């Protein structure tokens, strides 16, 4: 949690905007993975939003869904997720992790054992997607007791009382997904909501420069990254140029 | 909420945010509905009028011959479309309707479902696109001709294990998008809520023909009444209008396929874990790390890799009990049925009749009076029955 | 004769002489029969609790749109079996029984009636043998299964050019030598006195149920009714309540074939020549120096070379009217019911559908009040109306 | 008609039975046919029971059917065995000769029609298959106006009312096909019918004799012909070998 907090301080005294890429653990490979990872680190990502391969992601796109696929080929298991993670953690001590679970993989072994190894690997948010405000609540409590930032969408058909809630329990940043988006940043900043970073398809520096502009504190770039991945997937070599660069360039646009 | 939402641990809303608008304003006109007795009114007449409600119930002259057993069939396979399916698909159709919606959205695997829905959306002139895994759309042709034939468009899906599994991923995204206009004709008395609760209101005309019909003909309420369980329309349809007679006994007959002890099956109220998936907390199929795992049965309509909640829950409290059947014991209750009382039943409802045999041969001296629901008819079988048969 | 064998000049009983026993068996028995309240009630119990009468009469929504024509369906396609079939061949099995006989004999093409036999024999314990042309075996496997399944003995005749033409044949010779034991459960309201009177008596609760059905809804007789002709069982069933209310029309549809310009038709009633084959005198299929001819058409259940003599009765004297719908016409029927109403019709069907569609397109502003006898629900044609469509 | 009371007076001079063949016109071919006919004459036949292809015999057995086939595909129609007929009348004057036919090829160009072609071309006798004697009136009438021995079969299920119908409406003979036969030839006789001849498997001379002693006025040897036909489809010079043998052998019995 506390990750985040830092995160958001320093970077507005440098007066700039978060870039937050999404990746696949263990897509292509494990070690492809953990040296993908090194190159959006040292490419400028501020943070991290790390997803967890599972079986039935109701709530992702073809590009995510071919990512698990590739990571369930690879024999990537929840289990090596956590390994990869303590990992990670253990050479980039001040990057905020957040993690993308399904509500089942987080059930699975109690709730509270969830948390407690994402606390015991060093994760500091987890977004449940399958899990909306309304049947939060043992999800919410047990990341709180572990320290752990319960990181919540808001959805561009949010209603007010939708926004009052997102605003209450979520903790770290809140999760940009009618409505003038202007004035949603507004509510939020309102209500003394988590920092809200922008997530619907932030694919180019011109987005991620008007995300800030709009009031967001930076934006999560979704699946762009998945798909230099896949691009690529035939050359690795070029698979991390091509990383480095379009990151490079995301972060560029930030400032 | 209006209702609620669980039954008992069981049910809830576990979906993404995006949705949740669409289900609260499923709920709120589901609950109008309920009450417009207009609804009521244009809900009963398609039944009787266009499906061909009620259905008989029919005493098996044959079959329970050396035994006390008396054995009732609820003759669901005389529906139009040849499955209880029919029922809550019209029910669903016009409530979409109510709403102002003019597009259906459904997926399918064995293709029943698609079916049903498309025969819906053709008589209440609803535009309609079905989800379907390009594996169970190679193997179920006829269904996928059907289908087109009354004007449903056919979205073949093949992400991940291009099954119902993936099917329903696709209906769901669209659904993000098109709720609007659109209208998700979930298959079976599971998902989110208030599914579980809709589709169970929309099929417990076959509990209440049932009671009545049994009356009538025997002046008692049976012993048991028994349905197979693959998601659990049909069962909870049953079983509905029976929970309060805690005399009767309810008997939900989840597929054994090669037999539990093999894995291969797919009965998780009683042989799974539960776990949070296609928007519900339930028993499932899955793996020891949480990966929902395929189910498996003879039956293609017994596919599901879950069940319910209500079931779950009926189970939980010890109101109804279940067991399971394996491919064997099914299709020797469907030869069975051919023989004696020349009805060919759908190999799915095939596990409750032989559930219902079971009972009859342990205790032959044993006297109850027992109704199986017999889903549906077995044409859509013969085929498999017969490739099986010739093989042996 | 304890009843007249003769409609006009069509009809009598012109078999060998060894036959006559039979026949004057079978008409003793029915004329008992008939008078049997018991024997009614009986009868009126199983097609009530098994077969799942009195069908529905569907009001068509989309397919008259644009029109000021009512149509009504009436929905034998929903009774067991999934053709009007079901109804006669209960009958006839209930009258074996009667007359102490434990064996039937039955002859089929399509295989509707093999089966319809066989599921009649199954239910009342009759021991079942089926006579079938091995052309159209090797093209029927699905009904043979089905009769198999149902524990129906088929003998597969060659004989000829084996068809049904030739299995009549077998079936009659077979009777000669057993009816002493066995009963000849003849498929339609055809062949010599006393069947086309029984079949007849048994199909008629079809017309029945649609005056009583019709007066309900509508307040009023329709102004015609249509059904296909065959052999006419479920034409003179829909047709014979309705005879004396001359204000009601009747109108029989014969198969067109590919057109009867082209010869290849199945329409004996309008384009044949009266003769004697099947132990009656009846409009037919012949050459010009008397060999009879094969029918021709889309669909197998109209293959019938010949027609009932009550029809070619009818006709004669002008009470009812005739006319040939082509395969063309059959399909475009079957496709406009699917994709408008969400029913699938047989192919049979489909052909008095067509001509009540002619009706109501050729005169959209003439105000007329219709109902077409739906016989059979085509699921066992979507292989058949496929294989042409993806042909085209 | 006259042909049979004078045969049959002629054969009790010489007390001995009818030896009547049954053949299919046109069977394996025309000349063959023909050349057939010829054979059973010169081996003792005393008269002839002919049929004419038809395409639905709903009154006869496999042996008859394929007879048929073998007709029509030698391209046999009515007309050309009302040809075959003059032939065989023109060179035997006194054999009396039967026709065994199907209703519809008798109604087809107008009873009367029929009947008068028989006539014409020296028929004696025609037996309608599928007309019992209920139905008959017409095709009998036809018969005795054309001076035409109308031909009824009297089966073994048969009473006595039947019994007294066929003896009053036949004539050249009864055709014979429970009840103690004895008594069946008997009642007969009684009610001044028709001269009997037993067709029921008549195919050994044992039978003939047999027939003869019981009562009957000789046998119609109804298939056992056909099948020597068909035994030797193969090679006409033995067909006609054992075609004179056999028929020689039954002849021999009859007397
Ligand atoms: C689809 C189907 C089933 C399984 O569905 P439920 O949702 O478990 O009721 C059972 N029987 C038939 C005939 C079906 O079509
Ligand atoms: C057999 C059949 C027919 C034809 O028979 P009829 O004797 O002319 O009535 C028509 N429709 C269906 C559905 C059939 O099965
Ligand atoms: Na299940
Ligand atoms: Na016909």
């Amino acid at each position: 949690m506390e990750r985040y907090e830092n995160l958001f301080a320093q970077l507005n005294d440098r007066r700039e905007g978060a870039f937050v890429p999404f990746v696949t653990l263990g897509d292509p490979g494990i070690e492809q993975s953990l040296k993908i990872i090194d190159t959006l680190i040292d490419a400028g990502a501020d943070a991290l939003e790390l997803g967890v391969p599972f079986s039935d992601p109701l709530a992702d796109g073809p590009t995510i869904q071919n990512a698990n696929l590739r990571a369930f080929a690879a024999g990537v298991t929840p289990a090596q997720c956590f390994e990869m993670l303590a990992l990670i953690r253990e050479k980039h001590p001040t990057i905020p992790i957040g993690l993308l679970m399904y509500a089942n993989l987080v059930f699975n072994n109690g709730i509270d054992a969830f948390y407690a190894r994402c606390e015991q690997v060093g994760v500091d948010s987890v977004l449940v997607a399958d899990v909306p405000v309304e049947e939060s609540a043992p999800f919410r409590q047990a990341a709180l007791r572990h320290n752990i930032a319960p990181i919540f969408i808001c959805p561009p058909n949010a209603d007010d009382d939708l926004l009052r809630q997102v605003a209450s329990y979520g903790r770290g940043y809140t999760y940009l997904l009618a409505l003038p988006l202007h004035h949603l940043i507004e509510k939020l900043k309102e209500y003394h909501a988590a920092p809200a970073l922008q997530g619907f398809g932030i694919s180019s520096p011109e987005q991620v420069s008007a995300a800030v502009r709009a009031g967001a504190a930076g934006a999560i770039s979704g699946s762009a990254i998945v798909k230099i991945i896949e691009k690529n997937l035939a050359s690795p070599k070029q698979m991390l140029a091509e990383l480095r660069s379009f990151v490079s360039a995301m972060k560029a646009a930030s400032r | 909420t209006l209702l609620n939402p669980y039954f008992g641990e069981f049910g809830g809303m576990y979906v993404p945010q995006i949705l949740m608008p669409a289900l609260n304003q499923l709920e709120e006109a589901f609950v109008r509905a309920q009450k417009d007795p207009e609804f009521q009114a244009q809900f009963a007449d398609l039944l009787k009028n266009y499906a061909g409600r009620p259905t008989a119930l029919t005493k098996c002259q044959n079959i329970t011959a050396g035994t006390r057993t008396t054995l009732y069939l609820k003759r669901e396979d005389l529906l139009h479309g040849g499955a209880h399916k029919t029922n809550q698909v019209l029910g669903q159709a016009l409530l979409a309707k109510r709403m102002g919606k003019s597009e259906i959205i459904a997926e399918t695997g064995a293709g029943q479902h698609g079916v049903a829905s498309a025969l819906a959306s053709a008589l209440l002139g609803l535009k309609c696109r079905i989800y379907m895994g390009a594996k169970d759309v190679e193997r179920q042709s006829p269904n996928v001709f059907r289908m087109r034939l009354m004007g449903a468009e056919v979205i073949p899906v093949h992400s991940g294990s291009a099954t119902l599994k993936d099917a329903c991923n696709e209906a769901l995204r669209d659904w993000s998008g098109s709720y609007e206009t659109a209208h998700y004709m979930l298959g079976t008395a599971a998902g989110p809520h208030p599914y579980p609760t809709i589709v169970r209101e929309f099929q417990r005309m076959i509990g209440e023909e049932t009671k009545a019909q049994i009356l009538d003909k025997e002046g008692r309420l049976p012993d048991a009444v028994i349905a197979c369980v693959g998601g659990g329309s049909n069962a909870i349809g049953m079983f509905a209008d029976f929970i309060n007679d805690t005399s009767v006994g309810l008997i939900g007959v989840e597929p054994g396929g090669h037999g539990i002890e093999t894995g291969e099956h797919g009965a998780p109220l009683k042989h799974g874990r539960v776990g949070i998936y296609f928007g519900m907390k339930a028993p499932m199929m899955q793996t020891a790390d949480g990966q929902i795992e395929e189910s498996y049965s003879i039956s293609a309509g017994l596919d599901f890799p879950s069940v319910g909640p209500q079931h779950a829950y009926l189970n939980s409290i010890g109101r109804a009990d279940y067991v399971s059947i394996t491919d064997d014991e099914a299709l020797e209750a469907f030869k069975t049925l051919c023989r004696h009382e020349g009805i060919i039943p759908a190999l799915e409802s095939s596990h409750a009749l032989a559930h219902a045999l079971k009972m009859m041969r342990e205790q032959p001296e044993k006297e109850q009076l027992l109704v199986v629901n017999l889903s549906g008819r077995g044409d859509k079988d013969i085929f498999t029955v017969h490739d099986i048969l010739k093989a042996r």
